[PDB]
């Protein structure tokens, strides 16, 4: 079995986070789904899920064809509950996120962390410290994901279209997701790290 | 061995539930003997059954004890083999009593 | 009928294990049966487990997936002893029964 | 070798309506508890809802000379160490605690009316089946009569004639009617050798 269902096991095999992963799943759950319930519960896990497990469920790694492994992991947060269905301007994402002071929080320990120091992946800080804060995003305004079931891309659930004026400030915004090389270097790095450790 | 709340992982796919999942779960359930308030009915059954002078009946054979049962339960909650969150509300036993 | 229900059989008192010796029989009713219709949705996950050969055995009993056929009101029974005297012990006999 | 005093109680018990009359005056009847008045009252309906031939079988059953413990089962089926005062009174009280009442009145008409002895035989004034229906129509009244014995078929009431005074024959005469009455004996006598030979 992949990667991905392993270290979900591994989750459950622990009483402490298989309490704190059910919960959310009880709370993701459905076509019912309450949203801000949902959103809560994951801010829960990642606060209080050890991060060698936390990191694990959601920085999984899986082989090149290995379709189920990929949705396992880009649907391991329940986006189809945690995130609106209908995506709005990035813009209009963060100013919700500014207008919540945990989120507003979160936000800047993300821009902090998780800054481009060069092209190598070199973070402000530590890799692990860029990998604490963009786990610190899920379940706020600004929760972030995987893209695709087939690739390792991640992006907040956001467009640019009707941005106008705001076109290029908007897409420096996706940028800090889609071409940071840190933020990248640093998920590469740790599924490396996953797949070597059970190796 | 005592009446008990017991815990063990399994396979989603041995609970019955139809969705189809390759996760584990761990489920709770009650079981052991509630042999301590002891009853004159059930003394007498059990003094019965020992003597052998109950013709069986059809089906089940009768119970000398109450029985170890849940009393209050918990959702159990997993990903499913297309990745969707699924949950089944008082699936597991989260208390035990002899009923 | 292997539903839960009330049955009756006629038994020597001396079966009984009461410490009253009598040479009398009395009709003692118990409570025996199926439960399957009453169970819930935990009880048929564990019947599915324990169909699915998928629990390690608990030490004593065995797990029991579904309610209990058991007494819900009782009578006395009364008989004379081997010394001619008219003994009566209280809640020994069912009346009713129910899937607890 | 069970005797047939038990067997006939047993009978009662494989009789549905019978063994839950049976029941309801035994624990009525039973410990150094009882109510007097419930297990009295638990009497009087055994004998009227039972069959009568259920009824007889259980009193009036037959026991060897010399088998005491039969007779012993027989003497104490009504449970008379709750049904019977513990201080046995002169007849004639007793008779007037019955006239008190009109369900005991109207018991004790019908038994001198069906167990009256029409000559020195013991020819009954009516039939000997409405004798013993009288006379076990008296059990669970201030009249109730039982066996005095272990080892004979003597019946009595709880009663005694001592201190009757001037009215010693009176006393006797009602005594008598009970403790040394041809009708009722030769009755009983009959009951009982049809109770041996049906089990034969
Ligand atoms: C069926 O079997 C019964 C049980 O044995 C016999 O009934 C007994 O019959 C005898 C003889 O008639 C009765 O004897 C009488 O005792 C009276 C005292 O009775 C009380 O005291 C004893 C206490 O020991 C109790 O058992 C009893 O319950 C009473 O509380 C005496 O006062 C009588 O005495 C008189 O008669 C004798 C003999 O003539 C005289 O010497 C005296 O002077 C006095 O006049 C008498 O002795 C006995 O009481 C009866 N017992 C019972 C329980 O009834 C039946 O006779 C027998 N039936 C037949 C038809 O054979
Ligand atoms: C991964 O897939 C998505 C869409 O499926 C695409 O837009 C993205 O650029 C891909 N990422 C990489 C690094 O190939």
């Amino acid at each position: 079995s992949d990667l991905c269902l392993k270290f979900a096991m591994l989750c459950t095999l622990n009483d402490k986070c298989d309490r704190l992963r059910k919960a959310y799943g009880e709370a993701c759950s459905g076509p019912h789904c309450q949203r801000h319930v949902c959103l809560r519960q994951l801010l829960t896990f990642f606060e209080k899920a050890a991060e060698p497990h936390a990191q694990g469920l959601l920085l999984c790694p899986c082989a090149p064809n290995d379709r189920g492994c990929g949705e396992r992991r880009r649907n391991t947060i329940a986006p189809n509950c945690a995130l609106p269905p209908v995506a709005p301007n990035c813009l209009e994402l963060r100013r919700l996120c500014f207008s919540d002071p945990l989120c507003r929080s979160r936000l800047v320990d993300f821009q902090t962390h998780c800054h481009p120091m060069d092209i190598l992946g070199t973070c402000a800080t530590e890799q692990s410290r860029c990998l604490r804060a963009y786990l610190g995003l899920i379940g706020t305004a600004m929760t972030p994901n995987f893209v695709s079931n087939v690739n390792t891309s991640v992006a907040l659930s956001c467009t640019c279209r009707g941005s106008g004026n705001l076109q290029e400030e908007c897409e420096m915004l996706e940028g800090f997701f889609s071409h940071n090389p840190c933020l990248t270097e640093a998920i590469a790095a740790k599924m490396r790290f996953h797949s070597q450790l059970f190796s | 061995p005592g009446c008990r709340l017991r815990s063990q992982l399994v396979p989603v796919r041995a609970l019955g539930l139809g969705h189809r999942s390759d996760e584990l779960v761990r489920f709770r359930f009650c079981s052991g003997s509630c042999r301590r308030a002891r009853s004159p009915h059930d003394l007498s059954l059990a003094s019965l059954l020992g003597a052998g002078a109950l013709r069986p009946p059809p089906g089940s054979r009768p119970v000398s004890q109450p029985c170890c049962r849940p009393t209050r339960y918990e959702a159990v909650s997993f990903m499913d083999v297309n990745s969707t969150w699924r949950t089944v509300d008082r699936l597991s036993a989260t208390a035990c009593g002899c009923l």
